[PDB]
Formats: C-alpha cells, structure tokens, sequence
C-alpha cells in the first residue's frame, strides 16, 4: 500500500494560503492522496498542512 | 532539467 510519507523531488513555493511549501529533499507526511500523481495531494511538512502538486514528490 | 509543469488544481 501507499507510503505514509514522500520526499520532495523539486522545491514548491506555493501561490495561495492553503498551499504547502517545501524544498527538495524535505520529508512530507501524506494526509490525503489519490491514485494519481497528476493531481494535488494534502500533506504536513515544515510546520504546515496544505496541498501541493503530487508530481513534485516520490512516495518513500 | 527545469521543475516540471504542475497538474491542474483539484476541484
């Protein structure tokens, strides 16, 4: 089954208040996902919770 | 390469 966590492949800055910023190499706790990486998921990292592009991470 | 195109935001 799907990993609890993912690692960022690229940095993501976000654009709006509910987004989840991170840098390459950061370890994100995945709180909600779909079967698609061509989608946005919900995660927790760097003291925040929010959404991010799923093609920016690799499941651990 | 450059960072990739993002998916469309979710509905």
């Amino acid at each position: 089954g799907s990993s609890p966590k993912a690692v960022a492949l690229y940095s993501f800055a976000g654009e709006e208040s509910g987004d989840l910023p991170f840098r390459k190499g950061d370890v994100i706790t995945i709180l909600k996902k779909s079967d698609s990486q061509n989608d946005w998921w919900t995660g927790r990292v760097n003291g925040r919770e929010g959404i991010f592009p799923a093609n920016y991470v690799e499941l651990v | 390469g450059p960072p990739p195109a993002m998916p469309a935001r979710p509905t």
